[PDB]
């Protein structure tokens, strides 16, 4: 019975100093580590901040470093991202993402609701081949994408990750490693690649998988979000 | 010397108090039951004992071989007459954290617990170094005594009336003293625990007296013979000095005869050893 | 009355099938492979070295796609290692502390342990929080429980030192079948690769056939002086290989109904601790009281080499399903795995 | 009483079962074991290129 | 190494940091394994000191943890589990002074004064338990007060040669019970007349306690 509560947001003047609150019931919040991920109205998603279990190692964003910090509360089960030093680029709303590392885990399982942020007014590199491809009816089609760098390590393990976010609805983990179904997603989704160039494929199209597919790195910090994929009937 | 039968003496003493301390150090990290508290001060005693036997015993062995005169410049002399006065006074502390360990253990068993134990054990480890260190480059890196003899070579350790008290009062009597003190509370707290058939009551005696005489012996005539010397203004002839000299260097030898091969888990590591 | 006349009777059957076991053997093994090429010798050196636990190591159990590993000691402690990395997973607190076996189910999913409260206990891994629980406490033995080994995700073996056997479900919890016949405590198990036939050994000097369907013995294996402490089933399936107090080791065959060989020395006066083979059933290797373990030519007896590497007696011993490597746990609370 | 009649009619059950000859079982577990000898790393060391245990 | 490995990496140094934070937390306390036969008075004894398989009990008196394992409810071999309680610090042995008078109930020809005896032979000289104290307990006293002016201690033994009192009779009892130990160099047994008494019974096992504790200490230095 997982369940995650925010607090904070709201119209606010360049500048203003404000705490982003989070709220996690039902599970083992001194075990897993958090993240925090933005989506701009009309953009893709976008990796902010990341701690670990104990609070032990602390990673900020290339834009976000210097004007924010975190924090957890073991005691109270609370997440806290201080705002500080705003600007007018920073209108999206916040998502809380819950992540925990061992041998066969699968992170980004699940995520918030989130809580609406607006203000009065190298690296790998994620693309997509197609912005918005048509979908036919009860048949078979496949998204692609590829990327700057391999993502096939020494140990053998890839690192991709595939989400979904249906319309007006709060994003979730289809499959992990380009090769993994994560829970309860049925097995009408199956993920493939080679190397470089990964392809997602599904086996039918119901009125249920309409949404927007995003597609993700994990070899190395920042992580990158690529553009998402609008499916047009 | 008085015959080779002194320098082929010498040389096995040089080979066994540099031979025995090897096999210790190196049976202490090979047994890997041996990682408890009141084992890491005999690896100290161990590594304190053979430092002296392995560069310092040598090197006074060639500079009495033959005349009273160094065979270098300043470049040794102060280097030798360096590790001299903190390699043995690093030995003289490390049996001192023994001795107050076991009292300690047997004295107040209630608050020596498992982490008090360990805390105050490596704090000693410590604190034996340093003093260790300040006596020995206190003459050298203040501004004191000699320490530069002359073109005569005659390296000797300063004879400063102040620097000859100060050394041996912080080297020698203090941990006489501490020792002393310690183990007669111990043996009068074994004497207690045994009466409320014999040899519990004759080998505990016999223990500590061979400690307290091993300890003494090899050691008080010489720093008693230094305060007196320079303070006094007195001169002893050069033999009686040169033979106190490898008695406190021969003290070695017998250091690691009784912390170490009396033990049981020792002795037995020692017989499954070649 | 009747008592002596059925004593004879039962007298008189155990000689027929004794005489019926004689006619049947034609000749021995050693002979068959007099003219086949010996191994030579086996050199194995230890690759990792696994720390963690302060105390004694009863059990382990190798998972089922070798890399990942289980161990159970007297501390209360339930440890599960990545074998490659050496790394630890999971940590999971018992609550009794005397804990003498250990098993990792076949998916993956669930862990059972038990001891000598007579209870078996079965922890969930895979829980929707992160965290490990447990989902069912099984009871009805009374005595210790001494071996543990999972049909499937949701059947399960036991045996306890009340001279019985059960097969459990766990689902609901209670005993579907019940096995009797041994007359002293039982010490092992052993599940056949078909999953349709187990052995024990007990204190009484004996092995019986089981069927895990049916729940009646089918045959039942003498030839041990003292007592039997492991056992362990050939790959092939048609054999299997004890070790006892007596020091030696013993080959049986189910088809003939008889022992092979056995596998003793001159300068072994301890007993066998466990028993364990080889993925192709050329080698067997055995732990011994004395801190060492032995590796023994299957059809020739003769030892290939030495696994010398522990302070205190070797008390588990295990292969990984693909024979790449082997692991030994001992009282001196340290995990070595060997490879050749 | 019952524990003499049981063991009696186990003891029947049991005289019942085939049995073969002690070499072709010898044979067979020979055949097995020369069968599936090129699969056993531990009988045959294999090179460091595959070995997932490279310390 | 790749982002996802020193996770699992910092994972096992929190759980290896827990594993040694709980195990010296276990180490300062004293483990103490309950014997006896039948009735003899393990449950009044616990009773007197107090807060199937393996009972445990905790109590504390003067901040020393104490843990007491009653391990009567097995009945299995104890050969094939008695090397689990290697290390403990003691062993408390319970007797029935009240016993020499009666016999088994399944067996007639057997004292059971003679299996009391034989159990504590058996339990003393063991390979496991060759450096471990004894604490005895003779439990019920008073009925033995009663029982001893009609019946004699010949019945059990008769070799007693002894006026029928109290003292002469229990000093006999206590002595039959100590040259069963052939271990005198390395073993001492503490003996105890109690019955229905009060923390007499507690501070009898604190003393035994701390005495054992100061004697291996002293052992450590080859000075005792
Ligand atoms: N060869 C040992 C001489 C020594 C050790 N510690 C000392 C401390 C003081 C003095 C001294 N010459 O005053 C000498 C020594």
């Amino acid at each position: 019975d997982v369940q995650l509560v925010e607090s904070g947001g709201g119209l606010v003047q360049p500048g203003g100093s404000r705490k982003l609150s989070c709220s996690a019931s039902g599970f083992a919040f001194s075990s897993f580590g958090m993240h925090w991920v933005r989506q701009a109205p009309e953009k893709g998603l976008e990796w902010v901040a990341y701690i670990s279990s104990g609070s032990g190692t602390i990673y900020y964003a290339d834009t976000v470093k210097g004007r924010f910090t975190i924090s957890r509360d073991d005691p109270k089960n609370t997440l806290f991202l201080q705002m500080t030093s705003l600007r007018s680029e920073d209108t999206a709303m916040y998502y809380c993402v819950r992540s925990i590392y061992y041998y066969g885990s699968s992170p980004f399982d699940f995520w918030g609701q989130g809580t609406t942020l607006t203000v009065s007014s190298s690296d790998i590199v994620m693309t997509q081949a197609t912005s918005s491809v048509p979908v036919t009816p009860g048949e078979s089609v496949s998204i692609s994408c590829r990327s700057s760098k391999s993502l096939l390590h020494s140990n053998g393990n890839t690192y991709l990750y595939w989400f979904l976010q249906r319309p007006g609805q709060s994003p979730q983990l289809l499959i992990y490693r380009m090769s993994n179904l994560a829970s309860g997603v049925p097995d009408r989704f199956s993920g493939s690649g080679s190397g470089t160039a990964f392809t997602l494929t599904i086996s039918r199209l119901e009125a249920e998988d309409v949404g927007v597919y995003y597609c993700m790195q994990h070899l190395e910090y920042p992580l990158t979000f690529g553009a998402g994929t609008k499916l047009e009937l | 010397v008085f015959g080779v039968l002194i320098l082929t003496l010498l040389g096995f003493l040089v080979a066994a108090t540099f031979a025995w301390n090897l096999l210790v150090l190196a049976t202490i990290l090979r047994v890997r039951t041996f990682h408890r508290v009141p084992h890491n001060l005999v690896a100290s005693m161990a590594v304190s004992d053979v430092l002296v036997a392995a560069l310092v015993m040598p090197l006074s062995l060639v500079h009495e071989l033959s005349g009273r005169r160094w065979q270098l410049g300043r470049r040794l002399c102060q280097l030798w007459i360096a590790c001299d006065v903190l390699c043995c006074t690093a030995s003289i502390w490390n049996v001192t954290a023994i001795a107050l360990d076991r009292y300690w253990s047997i004295t107040r068993h209630m608050e020596y617990t498992l982490r008090t134990r360990k805390c105050v054990s490596n704090v000693m480890i410590a604190l034996t170094w340093a003093l260790s260190a300040v006596i020995s480059l206190a003459p050298l890196l203040f501004g004191w005594g000699e320490t530069y003899s002359e073109g005569s070579e005659e390296c000797q350790v300063s004879r400063e009336p102040s620097y000859a008290v100060f050394s041996t009062v912080g080297a020698f009597y203090l941990p006489l003293c501490v020792v002393l003190f310690v183990y007669w509370k111990i043996y009068k707290a074994a004497k207690f625990r045994v009466g409320s058939r014999e040899q519990k009551e004759q080998r505990a005696a016999l223990m500590v007296g061979i400690l307290i005489g091993v300890f003494v012996l090899c050691w008080i005539p010489f720093f008693l013979t230094e305060l007196i010397s320079p303070l006094c203004s007195c001169d002893i002839p050069a033999i009686w000095k040169s033979i106190f000299l490898w008695l406190g260097y021969s003290n070695s030898f017998f250091n690691p005869l009784i912390y170490t091969a009396f033990n049981k888990n020792y002795n037995s590591a020692f017989k499954n050893f070649f | 009355s009747e008592l002596d006349q059925l004593r004879q009777e039962a007298e008189q059957l155990k000689n027929q099938i004794r005489d019926a076991r004689k006619a049947c053997a034609d000749a021995t093994l050693s002979q068959i492979t007099n003219n086949i090429d010996p191994v030579g010798r086996i050199q194995m050196r230890t690759r990792r070295t696994l720390r963690g636990h302060l105390a004694k190591i009863y059990a382990m159990h190798w998972g089922t796609d070798s890399r990942l590993l289980v161990s159970a000691s007297q501390d209360g402690k339930l440890i599960i290692w990545d074998s490659y990395t050496t790394n630890k997973v999971h940590a999971i607190p018992l609550r009794s502390s005397w804990v003498m076996t250990c098993a990792y189910a076949p998916s993956g999913n669930y862990v059972a342990c038990g001891g000598l409260d007579n209870i078996c206990s079965i922890y969930n891994l895979k829980t929707r929080e992160g965290n490990v629980r447990v989902s069912r406490e099984l009871a009805g033995h009374t005595g210790y429980l001494s071996c543990c080994r999972f049909l499937d995700d949701n059947q399960i073996v036991t045996s306890s030192g009340d001279t019985t056997c059960a097969l459990w479900d766990i689902e609901t919890g209670q005993q579907t079948t019940t096995f009797t016949g041994h007359t002293g405590d039982v010490m092992s198990l052993s599940l056949a690769p078909d999953t349709r036939l187990f052995v024990s050994g007990a204190c009484d000097a004996s092995a019986k056939l089981w069927d895990v369907r049916e729940g009646m013995c089918r045959q039942t294996f003498t030839g041990h002086e003292s007592d039997i402490n492991a056992i362990c089933f050939f790959p092939n399936g048609n054999a299997f290989a004890t070790g006892s107090d007596d020091a030696t080791c013993r080959l049986f065959d189910l088809r003939a109904d008889q022992e092979l060989m056995t596998y003793s020395h001159d300068n072994i006066i301890c007993g066998i601790t466990s028993v364990s083979f080889s993925k192709s059933g050329r080698l067997l290797l055995a732990g011994y009281d004395d801190f060492n373990c032995n590796v023994w030519d299957a059809l020739k007896a003769d030892r290939a080499g030495v696994l010398a590497g522990h302070d205190n007696r070797v008390s588990c011993l295990g292969v990984t399903d693909d024979g790449m490597a082997v692991a030994t746990g001992s009282w001196d609370s340290f995990l070595k795995i060997w490879n050749g | 009483i019952a524990q003499a009649r049981k063991l009696v009619e186990q003891l029947k059950m049991e005289a019942n079962i085939d049995r073969i000859k002690v070499s072709k079982a010898a044979a067979d577990l020979m055949a097995y074991c020369e069968a599936h000898a090129k699969e056993d790393p531990l009988l045959t060391p294999v090179p460091a290129s595959e070995n997932p245990f490279r310390e | 190494l790749s982002a996802e490995d020193k996770a699992a990496v910092e994972r096992s140094k929190m759980i290896d940091r827990n594993l040694r934070e709980d195990g010296e937390k276990a180490a300062r306390e004293v483990k103490l394994l309950l014997l006896g036969a039948g009735e003899s008075g393990k449950n009044t004894i616990v009773k007197q000191m107090k807060i199937t398989g393996i009972v445990e009990t905790h109590f504390t008196f003067k901040d020393l943890h104490f843990k007491m394992f009653d391990v009567g409810a097995q009945r299995s071999e104890r050969k094939k589990w008695i090397h689990c309680f290697e290390g403990v610090t003691a062993i408390i042995f319970c007797v029935a002074l009240s016993d020499y008078d009666l016999v088994l109930a399944e067996d007639e020809e057997m004292n059971r004064m003679h299996a009391s005896m034989k159990l504590f032979d058996s339990i003393c000289n063991n390979k496991w338990f060759t450096d471990t104290s004894i604490i005895l307990f003779l439990n019920k006293k008073d009925l033995f007060e009663e029982k001893i002016k009609k019946s004699p201690l010949t019945i059990c033994y008769p070799e007693y040669a002894g006026s029928n009192t109290y003292e002469e009779a229990a000093a006999y009892i206590q002595c039959q019970f100590e040259d069963l130990n052939k271990r005198k160099d390395t073993k001492e047994i503490y003996t105890h007349f109690t019955c229905s008494t009060d923390t007499k019974n507690v501070q009898f096992v604190f003393d035994a306690v701390t005495d054992v504790i100061i004697k291996n200490n002293l052992k450590d230095c080859g000075l005792f």
